[PDB]
């Protein structure tokens, strides 16, 4: 089974400049590659095949190169419309595997997470559960890590993350981090910490509270 | 009805183990007729069905020293490709090509074919208009540049017009009483025990000609194709074909399930 | 019957 | 023109089958090969498998015990099946078609897609928790509220805000599976002088079990 | 360039019956490129004197071939059809059911 590695992941691009993507087969693979475009809630559209054809109404921006085992995928002015993750794909034998994608995102300054803790509230209480909530807003670059401490020591089960997409205005990115326990074990404990960690600082964002108040 | 000649072509070099090797077949509807191998001790153009062996002498001389020409210029468009892709002398590459013509019961002319294939891809086909070409690549727009500056289309037209049609006919009365002859299935039906709740019910269809035909099963009149196993269609041997549907059944409910053939040569 | 009209690449 | 329109059910419980239905406009499936790809957060694009023109079929080696394609040329239909679905198989399927009648493998034709969730989890109303800060001193110029929704199924839940009236500085998170129901939030981030002084209310709208709740945010105790 | 692998049947020219004449069949198809290697096997032993149609191909250029060989069925002899090409590591064997 011949993999395809896919270089970069994500690249963060301004309008106007170039973006190279890499995309290596583990064997000798011929001309038999194939890159996709993809936009979120639809199907992957075709944009080069052959290594270097391309398909019928891709703009001259568009160009795929390689023969064997390096190919590359060139834009040459990216475009706002061009904002999407990009595939590439092996069809020289099954079961014709893709690439992992590499996700364009807008460029900005980097920024610091804005971040909230939120005890649980009295309904939760009584349903018998306890979930300590922590908003981290408008940061970037998109990566960051959440930390839980219960009492001062580290928590990782019970612990659910979600994070939003690059934001339409302000190209930032927020992440909501959800620990959750029993009833009883909460009202064991006292102190409640989330700690952020993020390129904007050497030292985390520390959020906590006390029930005792 | 309709009727078909076919032409296919297969070129393949070899580095370190001679010279490229070609191989051409003919077929009038799903029958072979017609064989050639550059590997033959003495390469000919050799008869493969009854009523193509009363061609005399002259047509088979002909045919032998077209498929020698056909050996040396494919050989040249061997490495010709090589040339365009910018590939090694080392590795193997085949060229493939299909022409013919497809004729409708009046016997004149319905559809032509002429298409090239380089390493199991499209290369060049012949558009439906019999007077332009479509390019799969750069390389396959140069040999279409070439071959429309050398007003190439024009020759396949005359060819696929004239004497495809007109051989085909031949044929088609020379043999008529078996390419004009519909065998229809010899059709039965096989029980076998998967456990003891569901059974498997095939249903074959053996000796037809021509290979088209379709086999499906219903359940109280209503067409199972959702839950059938069908295999392709494969030659017996004898210039007749195969083919076998089965379907998995709930046992005791086999009296539900009916086969359901279609065929030319059933009325 | 064949085409005997070959054309090169 | 090519088009290629899936069906199916996108709700199949985690040991039983899969079946989605391609049909084909546009060309015969006497003529060409069809093939079927899915795309999966935790393994990407991945291709299944093709039926060709003459009914053979080639089979992901990953997939061949449990996968078949079958097909109705006359009406013009494929049906891909697949068994012993597990939570690995939660995915959208495609079914796709090439350029051209070869055997090639890279598609410029797609069916719209058939978003499957592999789940034992019956339709369930969420639960709707106020997020009141604890700490919201006067001397930041922004407060920032939430609402956390927690086990409910299936997917569709809806946020607003004052029923919409305050609209910046709202973020609501993708939901996430815990254990076997979703669960989301939203933050809404305002004037610290807007609130506590003023009324801020989520709105949660979960329309498979017909739920609608309001649930107002109190500062807490 | 491209590499399909080859699909197999493995079947008899007539319906069989013990003790009569007939034609055993592997048909080959679907596979690039061309070089391929089969064999017919009698209790696991090749068959020597199988022949083989010439090469020729489908509307998606991809190969089909023939081998078959005469053969008489018995109650206890075990046929089977022995493929190798460029994309099996290893052979594969396909054995003779009478029943498909
Ligand atoms: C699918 O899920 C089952 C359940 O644990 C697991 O055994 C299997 O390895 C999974 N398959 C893949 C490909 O991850």
């Amino acid at each position: 089974s011949i993999v395809m590695t896919q270089t970069p992941k994500f690249l963060l691009v301004s309008a106007g400049d170039r973006v190279t993507i890499t995309c290596k087969a583990s064997q000798t693979v011929s001309n038999d590659v194939t890159w996709y475009q993809q936009k979120p809630g639809q199907s992957p559209k075709l944009l080069i095949y052959y290594a270097s054809n391309r398909y019928t109404g891709v703009p001259d921006r568009f160009t795929g190169s390689g023969y064997g085992t390096d190919f590359t995928f060139t834009i040459n002015t990216v475009q706002a419309e061009d904002l999407a993750v990009y595939f590439c794909q092996q069809d020289y034998s099954s079961p014709f595997t893709f690439g992992s994608g590499t996700k364009l995102e807008k460029k900005r300054a980097d920024a610091a997470p804005t971040v909230s803790i939120f005890p649980p509230s009295s309904e939760q209480l009584t349903s018998g559960g306890a979930s300590v909530v922590c908003f981290l807003n408008n940061f970037y670059p998109k990566d960051i890590n959440v930390k839980w401490k219960i009492d001062g020591s580290e928590r990782q089960n019970g612990v659910l993350n979600s994070w939003t997409d690059q934001d339409s205005k302000d190209s930032t990115y927020s992440m909501s981090s959800t620990l959750t326990l029993t009833k009883d074990e909460y009202e064991r404990h006292n102190s409640y910490t989330c700690e952020a960690t993020h390129k904007t600082s050497t030292s985390p964002i520390v959020k906590s509270f006390n029930r005792n108040e | 009805g309709s009727h078909s000649m076919r032409y296919f072509y297969t070129a393949m070099s070899r580095p370190g183990r001679g010279e490229p090797r070609f191989i051409t077949v003919g077929y009038v509807d799903d029958t072979l007729f017609v064989r050639f191998d550059s590997d033959a001790t003495s390469p000919r153009k050799e008869p493969r069905a009854p009523w193509i062996e009363q061609e005399g002498p002259e047509y088979w001389d002909r045919e032998t020293q077209i498929s020698k020409t056909n050996t040396q210029t494919y050989r040249e468009n061997l490495r010709t490709a090589l040339r365009y892709y910018n590939q090694s002398e080392a590795g193997s590459h085949i060229i493939q090509r299909m022409y013919g013509c497809d004729v409708g019961p009046d016997g004149r002319l319905l559809r032509g074919y002429d298409q090239y294939a380089y390493d199991g891809k499209d290369y060049i086909a012949l558009n439906e208009d019999l007077s332009s070409w479509t390019a799969a690549d750069t390389a396959a727009q140069i040999t279409q540049r070439k071959w429309e500056a050398a007003r190439v289309a024009e020759q396949d037209r005359a060819y696929l017009e004239g004497l495809c049609v007109e051989s085909l006919r031949r044929y088609l009365e020379n043999g008529k009483e078996t390419l004009q002859r519909a065998d229809p299935p010899k059709t039965h039906v096989t029980h076998h025990p998967i456990s003891d709740h569901e059974v498997t019910l095939r249903c074959w269809a053996l000796g037809f000609y021509p290979a088209e035909i379709t086999l499906t099963w219903q359940r109280d009149g209503e067409d199972q194709t959702q839950d059938t196993e069908l295999v392709e269609t494969r030659p017996a041997g004898d210039r007749t074909f195969q083919k076998w549907a089965a379907v998995v059944v709930p046992s005791g409910e086999e009296q539900r399930y009916t086969c359901h053939v279609q065929h030319e040569g059933l009325p | 019957e064949e085409f005997g009209r070959a054309f090169s690449f | 023109q090519v088009q290629l329109k899936q069906s199916g059910p996108g709700l199949v419980q985690p040991s039983q089958s899969l079946s989605i239905t391609c049909t084909v406009s546009g060309f015969s499936l006497t003529s060409y090969g069809l093939h079927w790809v899915r795309q999966s957060p935790g393994k990407g694009l991945e291709w299944l498998g093709v039926i060709w023109s003459g009914g053979s079929t080639d089979y992901n080696a990953a997939f061949i015990s449990r996968l078949s394609i079958r097909k109705d040329n006359s009406k013009s239909q494929v049906f891909f099946k697949m068994n012993s679905l597990q939570a690995n198989d939660t995915a959208i399927y495609y079914c796709a078609r090439s350029l051209t009648t070869a055997t090639s493998a890279w598609f410029p034709y797609w069916g719209q897609g058939t978003l499957v969730t592999v789940s034992a989890a019956k339709t369930t109303p969420p639960s709707v928790y106020p997020l009141a800060p604890g700490s919201a001193a006067q001397t930041n110029s922004m407060v920032t509220l939430g609402c956390l929704v927690k086990g409910y199924f299936p997917e569709p839940v809806t946020v607003t805000w004052n029923s919409g009236s305050l609209s910046s500085g709202v973020h609501t998170f993708p939901a996430v599976l815990q254990s076997d129901l979703y669960t989301l939030s939203s933050s809404v981030t305002v004037p610290s002088s807007t609130w506590p002084s003023e009324t801020v209310t989520c709105n949660v709208a979960h329309p498979a079990s017909s739920t609608k709740v309001d649930k107002k945010i109190v500062p807490r105790d | 360039m491209i590499q399909r692998t080859p699909k197999i049947q493995v079947y008899s020219r007539h319906p069989a019956e013990n003790g009569k004449s007939n034609f055993l069949n592997c048909y080959v198809s679907g596979f690039h490129p061309s070089d391929i290697e089969v064999d017919l096997l009698k209790n696991g032993e090749r068959i020597e004197k199988v022949e083989h149609s010439d090469l020729s191909f489908s509307k998606d250029w991809s190969f089909y071939l023939l081998y078959y060989t005469e053969f008489t069925p018995t109650e206890k002899d075990e046929y089977a059809c022995r493929v190798n090409h460029v994309t099996l590591s290893q052979p594969k064997i396909v054995k003779w059911d009478r029943d498909m």
